C-alpha cells in the first residue's frame, strides 16, 4: 500500500500538492464501508488508510480565524487499530499546525 | 448507552470534562475540550448512546453558560448521524 503518513510527510505533501494523501478518507467514507469506531476495525474495512480531510471547526478557537477560510484535519501516525491523539490541521490558505495532546495544544508547524 | 449528567454538581466546565470522560467512557488521552469531545463521539464512541442531562439550567449558570455549547456538539454529532438520544430532564 501507497502511505504518508508522519506530520512532515503529511505537511509537505498538503504544501507542495494542496492536496491531502491518498491514503486518506474522511470518516464518512469510513463509516459506509464498515467502520464502527468502537470496534476499533478500521485497517480490516479499508487497509492502509487513515482517517483525514474531514471539516475542522475550531470550537475553542485556538487557531486563527479569518472569513472565507475553513480549517481541516487529519490523523497522524497511525496504521492499525484505535484511533490515537495525533492530528494535522491544514487551512484553505495553507496554514499548517498540528496536535499531539487531543487538541489541547497546538503548534504551527509550517 | 445510559449516561446521567446532573447539572446541580457541575461545578465548573472542567468538573463536566471529568464527567463525560467517565460516564461515556472517553480515551485516556481525552483532551476535555470540545474539539476533543467532537472527535470522541465522532471518532471513538459507542452507538447507541443516550444522554441525559437533568437539571440543565443549573449547569448553565455554574458553567456560565458554556453548557450549552457543549450541549451543541452532541446536538451537531447526532445531525452528522450519530445514535445519540439527548433527554432533556
Amino acid at each position: 500500500a501507497q502511505v504518508i503518513n508522519t506530520f512532515d510527510g503529511v505537511a509537505d505533501y498538503l504544501q507542495t500538492y494542496h492536496k491531502l494523501p491518498d491514503n486518506y478518507i474522511t470518516k464518512s467514507e469510513a463509516q459506509a464501508l464498515g467502520w464502527v469506531a468502537s470496534k476499533g476495525n478500521l485497517a480490516d474495512v479499508a487497509p492502509g488508510k487513515s482517517i483525514g480531510g474531514d471539516i475542522f471547526s475550531n470550537r475553542e478557537g485556538k487557531l486563527p480565524g479569518k472569513s472565507g477560510r475553513t480549517w481541516r484535519e487529519a490523523d497522524i501516525n497511525y496504521t492499525s487499530g484505535f484511533r490515537n491523539s495525533d492530528r494535522i490541521l491544514y487551512s484553505s490558505d495553507w496554514l499548517i499546525y498540528k496536535t499531539t495532546d487531543h487538541y489541547q495544544t497546538f503548534t504551527k508547524i509550517r | 448507552k445510559k449516561a446521567v449528567i446532573n447539572g446541580e454538581q457541575i461545578r465548573s466546565i472542567s468538573d463536566l470534562h471529568q464527567t463525560l470522560k467517565k460516564e461515556l467512557a472517553l480515551p485516556e488521552y481525552y483532551g476535555e475540550n470540545l474539539d476533543a469531545l467532537w472527535d470522541a463521539l465522532t471518532g471513538w464512541v459507542e452507538y447507541p448512546l443516550v444522554l441525559e442531562w437533568r437539571q440543565f439550567e443549573q449547569s448553565k449558570q455554574l458553567t456560565e453558560n458554556g453548557a450549552e455549547s457543549v450541549l451543541q456538539v452532541f446536538r451537531e454529532a447526532k445531525a452528522e448521524g450519530a445514535d445519540i438520544t439527548i433527554i432533556l430532564s
